RNA sequence: GUGAAAUUCUUGGAUUUAUGAAAGACGAACAACUGCGAAAGCAUUUGCCAAGGAUGUUUUCAUUAAUCAAGAACGAAAGUUGGGGGCUCGAAGACGAUCAGAUACCGUCCUAGUCUCAACCAUAAACGAUGCCGACCAGGGAUCGGCGGAUGUUGCUAGGACUCCGCCGGCACCUUAUGAGAAAUCAAAGUUUUUGGGUUCCGGGGGGAGUAUGGUCGCAAGGCUGAAACUUAAAGGAAUUGAC
RNA sequence: UUUUUUUUUUUU
């Protein structure tokens, strides 16, 4: 049984596409097929954000972010919780969560 | 047994008939 | 394109190829520019060169051997340097300078 | 007529020396017997006149080159490499 | 070195992967070492080489070594691993710079110096990857 | 005898009025009329001969000295070359690359020529009989055929003898080995397959 | 036995391009024997932000590279010897749904400071633009990067190397590039992203003392 | 380095830090339910060489066309022969772990290989598991290429970017049954007992078996073509409930 | 993300 218009991929007029090397095992996985995310995050916590702003060595000082694209395989994903098993009439949903 | 390995023992299988043809010619 | 202009210049207008027909044309002053190869002799050139200065004419340096050169003129042997007396349709010598 | 299926300019040999060799042995057979473009008259007539030694039967110029051929693979990229080297001291 | 107020400026690369953290003090130019302390020298099982508290414990020993040094302010490079393997700091960047930072020292400018391929060799693994 | 071809090289005598004439390890692309530069200005082309402080790292030399004018000792056979690795101004050492893949480090005033030995892939052809071996070795020195030890009597060799043909003791023998004794496979660090 | 107490410091001085002349301190070991603190300190690169040379945040995002041509006295004279961008912010220029343009240039200065320019772009939306992309055909990216080449090659070639600083300073030759390229497609952060140094004269004091000032 | 360790490297300075050089791979981010190509496949810049779809056309010929035994071109990865390269990773192999055993999963070091050239090999879940050409057949919003029209801006040089309305072609998507289906699902898998537009290939319960034999191709590995004796009541597809 | 192998024939 095919459970997956789109065979679980993104492939449409296109014969093959290169692989990406998963961020967590490092498996090879088609990279319109790898679950890709991207995460922006402020290079101190927001527990260290106080304790470096009192330590900042200049008058005024705004703190780095940090950019990392993490691409997962599927087992990988589900593993992490990036990605949930979901019901037949909801895993149509494409939209991302709020 | 997977029809992989089937397929690989198949093919060892006719290698060693093959082998004894040649031998008697 | 130097290739379509000489292709045009072939088809066209008046021509000399040949080493020996070069120099009479150059003596004469009847040849307008001269195509010099790339692999033309080291002494060859220099030879044309210094007639062509004297004749006051222009000398311009296919970006080939005699052999490309040939092929753009559209003929089967190889061409070491040519003579252009009278470009018919082209425009080459008003375009090099 | 097609004098030999495949054997070629190896058939001299006869059945001597194995398949393996005789095949082997074909590329330069073929190679050092073969006529060459010439750089600097645009003729192909070079030919090996001893390993190594490649003449030009139309203009005379001689030539060091590969033992079976003209120009070796290596050749080349040491001539790119010596390029890079010399524009980049010279830049 | 003239006035108590001025600061005197080091950089420290911290080295967070996930077997081990590096603080390594050094100059502006980066080719003199000041101090160099790693999670492993003050911890006794390999296990916890990249705890935080490791980490913690190694900056407040670089920091307290610094001090005697005469440098006052740091500058920040922290990398992860790189290369073709993760680019996430491991779990003892954040308790090292923490630990710089409330340990009296002045912190400068953070920046992230993880080694990023334009495009890398092949990771290791084979293309099923690591299977567990 | 020699694989590489040579090349000859007329120069102009620096103080005297004659020709000077010189013969040369031929390197690959150089051709009969070729100009060919020789000296620490000399421009980094291939069959021009160069002092090694004058080449830059990574460059392909033949024909190496190894003390400043030797006139050349190393990567001289066909195909052969040594590799530039790096210099050190401050004793004026430049390190190579020899063909065996040994780092040798030598005066930066020893000379080389820029290219590889031409004539390479000489022994990649298959000889395929004895009669290519006897003409190759006739014009080098009278080393072939070749008996092998346990083919002789006793008397002459140290694998000899024996009702079946066996060396009947270790084929590695010591370095210090006296003449006679020392046969086989010499001060061998290890044996077989790699 | 203590290898610091045989160290002696110094003073790192920018050159006359960059308000602020003091860059910070560092240290080598005091020369013995054949070990020379001089030659130590030679031809060190220290990478410092422009925001620190400039006393300026809005100018955090680029990296200095400053070379040490001399030492007089506890003094080390530094030059230019290239700049770069931030990792952090090239990371946030660079964003989906919009298209990303680099072109790199190698030039030569009238000083004979032989560089190579690296140039980056983005496409821009308009503001009553509707469709969520804003994507630039292949034909204009390909103009686009012949109208960088050309006019970094110019800028650079037309000046020497502390005029060409001049210019990084403000960010000229980007705000020049937009305006040319602006006629192709709108470009948002144009910006020299990366210039590096492939070759440099022959040491000469003068030229190195011009651009520093009297210390004593 | 691991779950934890050990094999391993380390005061002959390991790991880490800065600068520089060399080598060979790889072309991140941009990068998408987007593009090109007959398929395989194709992602750094610039130049050259030919090639191509669509669009526009009040240009030309006038049936020159559709599909195809035989016969041909290309054809991932692995693999073969011989050079060149050989960074990384890494079949085989060797060790360290785990285990009752562990010829593995994990870790460490590595040969062939991984890259390129010349010549072979011709097979993949080579998939849309869905031949090609043509006609009809509901709606809707996006998107790529070209074109037509309208309109207002642009730190720009009539144009380009954006906005709106349309036509043609293309990769796709959402809703729906008046359709089909064993259903899963399909806007083509519809217009089929109210059965017929043209044309190629190909299946006849499950195994034996893609085996034996013959032929043919290939250096080989193997490819193509391809049975029977005998055995058997099921094998199998979709979907439902429970159990796990 | 340590480790976790096995359950005679027919029938209900
Ligand atoms: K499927
Ligand atoms: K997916
Ligand atoms: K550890
Ligand atoms: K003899
Ligand atoms: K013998
Ligand atoms: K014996
Ligand atoms: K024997
Ligand atoms: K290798
Ligand atoms: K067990
Ligand atoms: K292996
Ligand atoms: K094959
Ligand atoms: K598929
Ligand atoms: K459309
Ligand atoms: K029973
Ligand atoms: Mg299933
Ligand atoms: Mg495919
Ligand atoms: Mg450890
Ligand atoms: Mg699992
Ligand atoms: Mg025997
Ligand atoms: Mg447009
Ligand atoms: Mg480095
Ligand atoms: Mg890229
Ligand atoms: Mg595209
Ligand atoms: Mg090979
Ligand atoms: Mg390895
Ligand atoms: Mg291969
Ligand atoms: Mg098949
Ligand atoms: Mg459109
Ligand atoms: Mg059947
Ligand atoms: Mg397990
Ligand atoms: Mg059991
Ligand atoms: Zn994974
Ligand atoms: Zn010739």
């Amino acid at each position: 049984t095919f459970k997956r218009r789109n065979g679980g991929r993104n492939k449409h007029g296109r014969g093959h596409t290169k692989f990406i090397r998963c961020s967590n095992c490092g498996k090879c996985c088609p990279k319109d097929k790898a679950i890709k995310r991207f995460l922006v995050r402020n290079i101190v916590e927001q527990a260290a954000v106080r304790d470096v702003q009192e330590a900042c060595a200049f008058e005024t000082y705004t703190l780095p972010k940090l950019y990392l694209k993490m691409q997962y395989c599927v087992s990988c994903a589900i593993h992490s919780k990036v990605v949930r098993v979901r019901s037949v009439t909801d895993r149509r949903v494409r939209e991302p969560p709020q | 047994m997977r029809a992989k390995w089937k397929k690989k023992r198949m093919r060892r299988l006719k290698r060693k008939r093959r082998k004894m043809r040649q031998r008697s010619k | 394109s130097i290739n379509n202009r000489l292709a045009l210049v072939m088809k066209s207008g008046k021509y000399s190829l040949g080493y020996k027909t070069v120099l009479k044309t150059l003596r004469s002053s009847k040849g307008k520019l001269i195509l010099i190869s790339n692999n033309c002799p080291p002494l060859r050139k220099s030879e044309i060169e210094y007639y062509a200065m004297l004749a006051k004419v222009g000398v311009h340096h296919f970006n080939g051997n005699n052999v490309d050169l040939g092929t753009a003129c559209g003929k089967y042997f190889r061409v070491s340097c040519l003579s252009i007396i009278d470009p018919g349709d082209s425009d080459i010598i008003k375009s090099l300078p | 007529t097609k004098r030999t299926k495949k054997a070629g300019i190896v058939g001299k040999y006869g059945t001597r020396y194995g398949a393996s060799l005789r095949k082997q042995i074909k590329k330069m057979e073929v190679s050092q017997h073969s006529k060459y473009f010439c750089e600097f008259c645009g003729k192909y007539a070079v030919k090996r006149k001893a390993v190594g030694i490649w003449g030009c039967k139309d203009c005379g110029k001689v030539k060091a080159g590969g033992a079976y051929t003209l120009n070796t693979a290596s050749a080349v990229t040491v001539r790119s490499t010596i390029r890079r080297l010399r524009e980049q001291t010279e830049s | 070195a003239t006035r108590e107020g001025e600061l005197v400026f080091g950089v420290a690369h911290i080295f967070a992967s996930f077997n081990d953290t590096f603080i390594h003090v050094t100059d502006l130019s980066g080719r003199e070492t000041m101090v160099r302390i790693t999670g492993g020298m003050k911890v006794k099982a390999d296990r916890d080489e990249s705890s935080p508290y490791a980490a913690m414990l190694a900056a407040q020993d670089v920091s307290q070594r610094c001090k005697e040094l005469g440098i006052n302010a740091l500058h920040i490079k922290l990398r992860a691993t790189g290369g073709n393997k993760t680019k996430t700091p491991g779990p003892g960047a954040q308790s090292a710079l923490r630990a710089l930072a409330r340990s009296g020292m002045k912190i400068g400018r953070i920046e992230d110096v993880t080694p990023i391929p334009t495009d890398s060799t092949r990771r290791k693994g084979g293309r099923r990857g690591r299977r567990l | 005898g020699r694989g590489a071809p040579l090349a000859r090289v007329t120069f102009r005598h620096p103080f005297r009025y004659k020709h000077q004439k010189e013969l040369f390890v031929a390197a690959e692309g150089m051709y009969t009329g070729q100009f060919i530069y020789c000296g620490k200005k000399a421009n980094l082309m291939v069959g021009n001969v160069l002092a090694l402080r004058s080449i830059p790292e990574g460059a392909v030399v033949c024909n190496v000295e190894h003390k400043v004018g030797d006139r050349g000792v190393f990567a001289r056979c066909s195909g052969d070359y040594a590799i530039v690795i790096s210099h050190n101004p401050d004793n004026g050492t430049t390190r190579i690359k020899l063909p065996s893949g040994a780092k040798k480090i030598v005066p930066s005033g020893c000379r080389a020529m820029i290219g590889q030995v031409a004539g390479g892939g000489r022994t990649e052809k298959p000889m395929l009989k004895a009669g290519n071996a006897y003409h190759k070795y006739r014009v080098k020195r009278n080393c072939w055929p070749k008996v092998r030890g346990v083919a002789m009597n006793p008397v002459e060799h140290p694998h000899g003898g024996g009702n079946h043909q066996h060396i009947g003791h270790a084929s590695t023998v010591r370095r210090d080995a006296p003449p006679g004794q020392k046969v086989g496979l010499i001060a061998a660090r290890r044996t077989g397959r790699l | 036995a203590d290898p610091y107490a045989k160290k002696d410091w110094y003073d790192i001085k920018a050159p006359s391009v960059f308000d602020i002349k003091n860059v910070g301190k560092t240290l080598v070991t005091r020369t013995q024997g054949t070990k020379i603190a001089s030659e130590g300190l030679k031809h060190r690169v220290f990478e410092v932000s422009l925001a620190d040379l400039q006393k300026d945040e809005d100018q955090s995002f680029r990296k200095i590279r400053l070379r040490a041509e001399d030492v007089q006295g506890k003094n080390v004279l530094t030059n230019f010897w290239g700049m770069d961008f931030t990792t952090d912010k090239l990371r946030s220029l660079v964003k989906k749904w919009q298209t990303l343009i680099e072109a790199h240039v190698d030039v030569k200065t009238t000083d004979s400071y032989t560089l190579r320019m690296f140039c980056i772009a983005f496409t821009k939306k308009r503001p009553n633009q509707q469709k969520r992309t804003c994507y630039a055909q292949s034909s204009q990216i390909r103009q686009i990067r012949r109208k960088m080449v050309e006019i970094m090659r110019n800028q650079a070639s037309s000046c020497d190397l502390k005029e060409l600083v001049a210019k990084f300073i403000p960010e000229s030759i980007g705000r020049e590039i937009e305006k040319a390229t602006s006629s192709i497609f709108p470009l948002q952060n144009v910006y020299i992203r990366k210039v590096k140094i492939l070759k440099a004269p022959k040491f000469d004091i003068g030229k190195l003392m011009e651009v520093h000032g009297d210390y004593s």
